């Protein structure tokens, strides 16, 4: 079917037709382009017109031009051969390699698996973090997410848990740059290949990349997730496979979603949010998810704007994940990397009968002497440690060597750091916070605590400091 | 003369978008109607406007294109309701979703029905035990009483209510029909996998039985999510009009009341504070006066609820918060610095009350904590006008050293809901003073010795004061012995 | 003249007259319900169509759907037939005691009392309470308010003041419940008979109910008040008695309004209010008051949206009284009820030539001790108790004791309390603190000046303390 592009403003282009009028979510194609211009149709204005989602920039678009029914909603290579390969929203490649020859197509918009499909085993999933391991740790396709104001540690942790978990896996991944950097996407690729995880030569990547960065028009980046999420969605159901996926970061998504929105007519919400805010969230949010097909453990990056976590972006977002890491600004400006709220922090696996009770007590053993420390705080911030009595100062020696031994150093960040990047296995981490805790090392300075691996690394480090 | 399609009980769609049908004939439907399309999606009249019905879209409006037929159905917006329903999961309309076949229901009932008056009802007076101490003794909660759960993300809100619905088991395997208490789950805007492990765990327990759960999560429409609570109440009422008694969970009011905004503002109703729609009070009170106590004359049953609601940085008086907290009969504040202190339940003993008072409480209860609740109001303040020990008389000394030790028992784990007459040993414990010399740290392991003893040896006791409901003079005198007694063996 | 309902969005009807366009105010009455639905003007859109405010559900009505105008704002049933009783906004009994056959019936809309019809007659009302009377004398005639934000305790104080002050009362008394809790008028109505303030075999009932919960639609929590308040003037006016007002709560006409505010098409004013809130509480508030012809002593409860004081309403409300009693959850916070502010809460009457200086001088000696331990709170909090000067630190500890001796075991609250209800006589209470501010009890614990009534269960209470 032919329609007239009727209005154009910004990424929300009016198209009118006459005998064909399309469903809402179909894709339409923009007739006379030098390339592609996908329509993702958003709604029935009545009296014969849709409005519709440009996927692209719409400069040079003409009243009266006209525009095709693809028939059919956004549709995207499928199957193995993804894998190794970047593709657009759309689905075209971008790695100029030439076409990705699939033998099916899915559409970006799926329903989410129903309630019958659930499913409820729970995995601890260890990533070699301290922090994360003990106090929230992760499960297998469990649902992740990472939270971090601007230049807070979202992006070099993901990095490094796709360097100690995904590195290290069977099944397949799927990385997801929405809204963020271009050149973060070619740092990666480029790393991928390297290390061999993308083979240019044979079938044996293990990754498929999907992208739709800071630099495109907001329904791009409004639709982008989706695509990832798509592709995942592929492996899990279709092969019973076990997947990773990585998205950098979804807080652009609701970001862009909050661009066009005025442009459809919205009264606004709060915040100048769209009010379908949290639905749009949901109906996506809801298919990256393991069901008893197969398994999806996704591990998404969180952007809070002006480090409000309040803000209805990331507030909305809690409610989606299994295991939660909320990093701080004021954490990483003190010096600890990686700037985790170990207090803000939380993990639905944090339960006796799953990690066992020892962890159970030491985990809430650390929370709870970091949170008698923070009652001292507002004297300790006017009147020092002094006036303490020798019971609290108690609290506040093992508080900060604690509080340090929560740091550690990553590969990922050891241009930064200076030091080489360290992996501590559960058990030892579980060890090294029970001695502390116990008293065993109220001989030792703080110091010696910061930035190091294993217990054992720090008490070295204290030789070494004498 | 194809007559079929008249524009008085059928209609054509004008537009649509976001889930706001724009329809166009429809000339005798009533306002709140059910109206459904092409599609066989249901809709709702919401706006009966000049020249167009605003139709709300219960489901994916993706399948609705301008011109469709849309048809009346004549009947204001209702759902299955009776037996049928426990030990099912259903959506907001009624639908299973545990693919276990469909309900055998045999009666519905409007999802929107007032609240009984005045002359039907009768003052709350019996308890509904929650198992948990710090609740039962401190903040009472009586059938047709409604509660709220509130607090930030992770206090532990919703957990309050697992171990109620759990607690209840004691009475539904018994053998008294009035004791007993169905219940009611209704998860909003949560997420599937969540839900799924919800009535998991209800089934581990033994609770599925009794209990209904409606289900409207995250991708489901604004309007299911916004019915939602509404249909549930519904399925409660079955009960509670029926001389039976029910317990409904609407586990959040915060997500409902987003869906209720959007809808809302899809449908242009201008944006009111917050950006809600002016009457978001409304929208709660309306459903929560319905949770009530009936009298003989109307069976004597009711409806108890316990909304749960999510504060944003501990702020109980922001305008949502205090929305709901001035509707219900108190409140459980939950805090996540208590929480991490050590203090689980987080429940917070100064801001969290009960309007109904020991009127909700057996005589053994109200014994024990008749006035233990302002004691700790009070021990709190001292507790902390002393964190520096300023020439501090004995009256202080003694209330710092029964306020901690208080405190201790207050505490409590997951999934062990007690019985009533537990909890009164425990507390009697403590309120007398007999562990006023015990060191705080050994306390909580003191009660689990404890109450071991009492309910191996002691069944006696236990069941007596459970049976007289009262603490008599010779039981707080056979009480007296034992603790005393074991607290030295105990004290080696 | 006949309407027809041509939109129905909400609480809001908009209805179009062919002949005859019904006045605003005007009741109308919806053709074929079961149940009687008034719809009351509202405005007037021109093109012979108003907007109205329905008085209750609109559930099932149809573009189209018949209207009449009833000729008349909404009138009730007004009378001595009215005592005993519970109405509606639009004057139906809601008692299931049939018909209430009143000689006469009144419109709920009218007029305000004219300037030259006040009274400045003003005369303590005792109430039994030690803050309040110590401290914020109520006043016979007076208009009095009690301000809290949720669950802090209004009600409770209205439940007292029932108590201590309808009780003997000979004359007649209204409660008029605004937007609150249903379970709530059960729980009254039946304690009026069970104390035979209402009676239903007889003619001895001293007490008209009228309701309009929270359970109502926008429409019903905009009038109840006016219902109720219409009921009182009748016993003002046409008898002369001495009338006894009490709603609960009126935060709720105001919220009502606000609640239609947008779908009558205005801009909102600040916080989300209404444009129009202080006229439409001003022309409310202002019948709401004694005159030449009669007294009304009102009792207000008034809701404090998160607990801010300074909310538009509760704002503009204060104007309105002659004695506020202001509750803080910061005091309830702390076991101390009731939870008044001793700081925050105000009385007309507290004049030295109105009550005596020995009132006065006490009040005023009580609240700088009081305000003289505010200011150090905070201080010593950090920076410790000893450098404290001896004169200091005894107003700590007297103004400590103080704030316990405020606090009272009401007899309405001893399920929640645990303790006997106590009434405290004005000169137990002048005395008590007369004697606390004079040193007279510096050995005695806090804990003994804790919810106790007389001064002497606090020398009691140190002793049952002392072991
Ligand atoms: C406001 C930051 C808070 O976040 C914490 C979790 C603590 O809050 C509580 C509840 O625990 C806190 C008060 O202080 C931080 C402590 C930070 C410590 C920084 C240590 C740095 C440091 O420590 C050393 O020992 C040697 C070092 O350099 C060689 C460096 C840089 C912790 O992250
Ligand atoms: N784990 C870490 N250890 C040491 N330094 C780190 C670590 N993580 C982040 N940094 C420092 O913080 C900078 C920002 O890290 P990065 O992972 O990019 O933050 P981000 O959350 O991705 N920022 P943005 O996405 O712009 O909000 C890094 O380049 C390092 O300088
Ligand atoms: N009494 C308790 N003792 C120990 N752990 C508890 C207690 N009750 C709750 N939990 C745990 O505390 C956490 C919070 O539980 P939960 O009730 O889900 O809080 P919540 O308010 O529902 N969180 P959310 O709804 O996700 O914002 C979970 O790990 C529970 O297992
Ligand atoms: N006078 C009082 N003495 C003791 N506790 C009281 C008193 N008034 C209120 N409370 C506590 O406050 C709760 C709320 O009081 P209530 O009158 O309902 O609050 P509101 O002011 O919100 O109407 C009561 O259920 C009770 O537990
Ligand atoms: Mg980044
Ligand atoms: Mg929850
Ligand atoms: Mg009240």
């Amino acid at each position: 079917t032919t329609g007239r592009i009727v209005a154009v403003i910004g990424a929300v282009v009016d198209v009118q037709f006459d005998e064909g009028l399309p469903p809402i979510l179909n894709a339409l194609e923009v007739q006379g382009r030098e390339t592609r211009l996908v329509l993702e149709v958003a709604q029935h204005l009545g009296e014969s017109t849709v409005r519709t989602i440009a996927m692209d920039g719409t400069e040079g678009l003409v009243r009266g031009q006209k525009v095709l029914d693809s028939g059919a909603p956004i549709r995207i290579p499928v199957g193995p051969e993804t894998l190794g390969r970047i593709m657009n929203v759309i689905g075209e490649p971008i790695d100029e390699r030439g076409p990705i020859k699939t033998k099916q197509f899915a559409a970006i918009h799926a329903e989410a698996p129903e309630f019958v499909e659930m499913s409820v085993e729970q995995e601890i999933l260890v990533t070699g973090i301290k922090v994360v391991d003990l106090l929230a740790p992760y499960a297998k396709g469990g649902k992740i997410g990472l939270f971090g104001g601007a230049g807070v540690g979202k992006t070099v942790l993901i990095m490094e848990l796709i360097n100690n978990v995904a590195k290290a896996h069977g099944g397949y991944s799927v990385f997801a740059g929405v809204g963020e950097r271009t050149r973060e996407g070619n740092d990666l690729y480029h790393e991928m290949i390297e290390s061999g995880v993308i083979n240019l030569k044979d079938a044996t990547s293990k990754v498929a990349l999907v992208y739709g960065q800071m630099n495109e028009p907001p329904g791009a980046r409004a639709r982008v997730a989706l695509t990832g999420l798509t592709v995942a969605e592929y492996f899990r159901d279709q092969e019973g496979q076990d997947v990773l996926l990585f998205i950098d970061n979804i807080f652009r998504f609701t970001q862009a979603g909050s661009e066009v929105s005025a442009l459809l007519g919205r009264i606004p919400s709060a915040v100048g949010y769209q009010p379908t805010l949290a639905t749009d969230m949901g109906t996506m949010q809801e298919r990256i998810t393991t069901t008893k097909k197969g398994s999806i453990t996704s591990v998404q990056a969180i952007y809070v704007p002006a480090d409000d976590l309040t803000d209805p972006a990331p507030a909305t977002t809690f409610a989606h994940l299994d295991a939660t890491t909320v990093l701080s600004r004021a954490i990483a400006e003190l010096g600890i990397y990686p700037a985790v709220d170990p207090l803000d922090s939380t993990s639905r696996i944090m339960d006796p009968n799953i990690v066992g009770s020892e962890h159970y007590d030491v985990a809430r053993g650390v929370q709870k002497i970091l949170q008698d420390y923070k009652s001292l705080q507002d004297i300790i911030a006017i009147l020092g440690m002094d006036e303490l009595s020798e019971e609290d100062k108690l609290t506040v020696s093992r508080a900060r060597k604690i509080q340090r031994f929560l740091s550690q150093p990553f590969q990922v960040a050891e241009v930064f750091t200076g030091h080489l990047g360290k992996l501590v296995p559960l058990k030892e981490t579980i060890k090294g916070f029970q001695q502390i805790l116990a008293g065993e090392y109220d001989h030792l300075p703080e110091q010696a605590f910061y930035m190091v691996g294993p217990i054992e690394e720090a008490v070295a480090k204290a030789d070494k400091l004498a | 003369a194809d007559t079929s399609v008249d524009l008085e009980e059928t209609g054509r769609v004008l537009s649509i978008g976001d889930g706001i049908a724009r329809v166009h004939g429809l000339r005798n439907v009533q306002a709140e109607e059910m109206v459904e399309f092409s599609s066989g999606l249901k809709g709702m009249s919401l706006n009966l406007e000049p020249d167009n019905v605003g139709v709300v879209v219960f489901g994916n409006d993706k399948l609705i294109k301008e011109g469709d037929i849309v048809k009346r159905t004549g009947a204001i917006v209702d759902v299955p309701v009776g037996e049928e329903l426990l030990g099912r999961v259903v959506d907001a309309l009624g639908n299973a979703i545990d693919g276990k076949g469909p309900i055998g229901s045999k009666a519905r009932r409007r999802v929107g029905l007032k609240a009984p008056g005045i002359i039907p009802r009768i003052s709350v007076r019996e308890p509904m035990q929650t198992g948990i101490k710090a609740v039962d003794s401190l903040v009472p909660i009586g059938r047709g009483q409604r509660e709220l759960i509130i607090g930030d993300r992770q206090t532990g809100k919703t957990s309050i209510a697992i171990d109620t619905i759990i607690n209840q088991k004691r009475f539904n395997d018994g053998t008294d029909e009035k004791k007993k208490l169905y219940c009611i789950y209704v998860a909003i805007g949560q997420k599937r996998s969540t839900v799924a492990q919800l009535v998991k765990r209800l089934t581990d327990a033994d609770a599925m039985k009794y209990t209904i759960v409606v289900s409207a999560t995250a991708s489901d429409a604004a309007p299911l999510q916004y019915l939602a609570p509404y249909s549930g109440c519904s399925m409660g009422e079955y009960f509670r009009d029926n001389g039976k008694h029910a317990l409904i969970i609407y586990d959040d009011l915060s997500k409902q009341a987003v869906a209720y905004r959007q809808m809302s503002l899809l449908l242009r109703r201008p944006p009111g504070r917050e950006a809600y729609p002016g009457d978001v009070f409304y929208l709660h009170s309306r459903l929560l006066e319905r949770a009530a106590k009936m009298n003989d004359a109307f069976g004597g049953g009711s409806l108890t609820a316990l909304p749960v609601i999510e504060t944003q940085a501990g702020d109980v008086s922001a305008y949502i918060p205090t929305n709901v907290i001035s509707i219900t009969d108190g409140q459980i504040f939950l805090e996540t610095e208590l929480f991490y202190k050590g203090i689980r339940p987080a429940i917070n003993v100064g801001l969290s009350v009960s309007r109904v008072g020991s009127a909700a409480q057996t005589r053994a209860m109200k014994q024990v904590a008749g006035t233990m609740k302002l004691e700790l109001a009070q021990y709190r303040e001292v507790a902390a006008f002393a964190q520096f020990g300023s020439d501090l008389d004995a009256a202080t000394q003694q209330l710092l050293s029964r306020g901690v030790r208080l405190t201790e028992l207050l505490k409590q784990g997951q999934y062990s809901p007690m019985a009533i007459e537990e909890q009164v040993a425990v507390i009697y414990a403590g309120v007398r003073g007999y562990l006023d010399k015990l060191e705080p740290s050994k306390i909580t392991k003191f009660e689990n010795a404890f109450l071991s003893h009492v309910i191996s040896q002691h069944q006696a006791l236990l069941g007596k004061i459970r049976t007289d409901g009262k603490i008599s003079e010779e039981s707080d005198a056979k009480l007296k012995e034992i603790v005393t007694n074991f607290l030295a063996g105990f004290e080696a």
